[PDB]
């Protein structure tokens, strides 16, 4: 009996396997198998904690989709990676060094059961967003068919595109989200954030992501609100971020220094399949 | 011969963790391959006994140099692959069963010498983290190590 559990973390449900003390080869085969709801366990991706290939770090852990393909988006399921680990007992370290498909993480277990993330220092600098633009500035100028709007640009990573509404519910994300996301100086497209400010360290936010649009949680979306709005001098060094997948705390004392993502992982089920 | 009517030769392994919940991995002798110390029962000496030997004779660490943490309760058994298995040698040893010990060095590094034999099986050591050696020993091995290491996580994680 392989035993997992069910998590939720980003408003996604992950199945969480522990490979380290249980002999499992996960082939795509079995990887729809057990995505199958009514064959298997179904989940929207799959978690397995894998011993490190690295003597300085803890564990590798990879995601595979219901396709059972192996996802390599960067940060995914972090956060239930490391409460799972000690849930279980497979660590008791609060700093968790891990390798993922995308490189590898230092990963914080706050005394609360949240878990932090470095997401790096973002960059505001248009070459690199990539952004049509002579130099930096604080906020742009952009007349988005028959509107002229004002935002701030940043990456981390991936291109982002913030502005400030007066609420998200009173957001025009489905006819502004698409005009700004594939607009001309964004030569790689970029992620629009619609950014309501309810104070100097309280945020709701909805995001019309790259390719996809509106998921209800976007982790990078989240970083690049806060570090437009502290760039911009509109918000306080550690902000509360609410998306409609849920609360995220973001945290960056400005240029020269790593912008910090805190988030929850809920532990909702574990369970018993026989292969 | 200690070998067993089922080919099992007795045999006792080791586990050796610092306070920051390391475990040292040694390097055998003039080959690639690393794993945990591990030595043959001779007769008329307990689990125990050979362990000791065992430690001080491949890793050089005194009675006084560590402290018994934990200790696996009944054999574990792993077989040789069929490649490796000398058929002329009689009583055939097809196999190697274990007791697992976990120690904690007491003392400092400086503490451990591999050259202590005339015939050293390791010629080298480090510390990697807890779950490592299960990935990196030997595939013939590695359901024997899963189980160890996980009897031993919890009182290795119960430490600082
Ligand atoms: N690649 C690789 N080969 C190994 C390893 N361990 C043993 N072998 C080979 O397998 C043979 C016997 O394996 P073992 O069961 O480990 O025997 P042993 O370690 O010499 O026996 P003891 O140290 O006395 O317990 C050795 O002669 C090696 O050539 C290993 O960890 N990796
Ligand atoms: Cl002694
Ligand atoms: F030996
Ligand atoms: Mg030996
Ligand atoms: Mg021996
Ligand atoms: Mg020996
Ligand atoms: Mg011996």
């Amino acid at each position: 009996s392989m035993q997992f559990s069910k998590m939720h973390g980003l408003g996604n449900d992950f199945m969480v396997v522990d490979a380290v003390t249980q002999n499992v080869f996960f082939s795509p085969e079995l990887i729809r198998r057990l995505a199958d709801a009514h064959l298997g366990v179904g989940f929207d991706q799959l978690l397995v904690v894998e011993p490190p290939y690295d003597p300085e770090l803890d564990f590798h852990y990879r995601i595979f989709n219901a396709d059972g393909s192996e996802v390599a988006q960067c940060g995914n399921g972090a956060r239930c990676f490391a409460r799972f680990v000690r849930l279980k007992g497979l660590t008791n370290k609060r700093d968790i060094r891990v390798s993922t498909a995308n490189g590898r993480m230092v990963l914080t277990v706050t005394d609360d059961d949240l878990v932090r993330v470095n997401m790096g220092e973002p960059n505001f600098e248009p070459s690199a967003v990539p952004f049509r633009a002579n130099k930096a500035e604080k906020t742009y100028i952009m007349r988005a068919a028959e509107q002229t709007i004002l935002c701030g640009v940043v990456s981390m990573g991936n291109p982002h595109c913030v502005i400030q509404v007066d609420d998200v519910d009173t957001a025009a994300v489905e006819t502004l989200g698409p005009v700004l996301e594939s607009h001309e100086r964004f030569p790689e497209r970029a992620n629009i954030g619609f950014m309501q400010v309810v104070k100097r360290e309280h945020i709701r936010l909805r995001v019309y992501e790259r390719g996809a649009g509106e998921t209800q949680a976007c982790g990078s979306g989240a970083c690049a609100a806060v570090a437009v709005g502290i760039q911009q001098g509109l918000l306080a060094e550690e902000v509360r971020v609410e998306l409609p997948g849920g609360r995220l705390d973001i945290a960056w004392k400005g240029p020269g220094h790593p912008l910090y993502m805190t988030g929850p992982a809920v532990h909702v089920a574990d369970g018993f399949i026989h292969l | 011969s200690m070998i067993d009517d089922d080919g099992y030769r007795p045999n006792v392994g080791i586990v050796i963790c610092n306070r920051q919940g390391q475990v040292m991995w040694a390097r055998r002798f003039g080959q690639h391959s690393w794993q945990f110390p591990q030595g043959g029962i001779n007769p008329g000496e307990s689990a125990e006994q050979a362990m000791y030997r065992e430690l001080f004779e491949e890793v050089g660490l005194s009675r006084k140099d560590v402290r018994i943490l934990a200790s696996t309760r009944n054999w574990l058994r792993y077989k040789l692959p069929k490649r490796l298995v000398r058929w002329d040698t009689k009583p055939v040893c097809i196999g190697q069963k274990q007791k697992w010990f976990l120690l904690q060095l007491v003392s400092g590094d400086a503490e451990i010498n591999m050259q202590t034999s005339s015939t050293p099986e390791f010629d080298g050591w480090r510390w990697v983290s807890y779950w490592y050696p299960v990935r990196q020993v030997v595939s013939f091995k590695r359901d024997v190590y899963r189980r160890v290491m996980k009897e031993f996580a919890s009182v290795v994680m119960s430490l600082a």
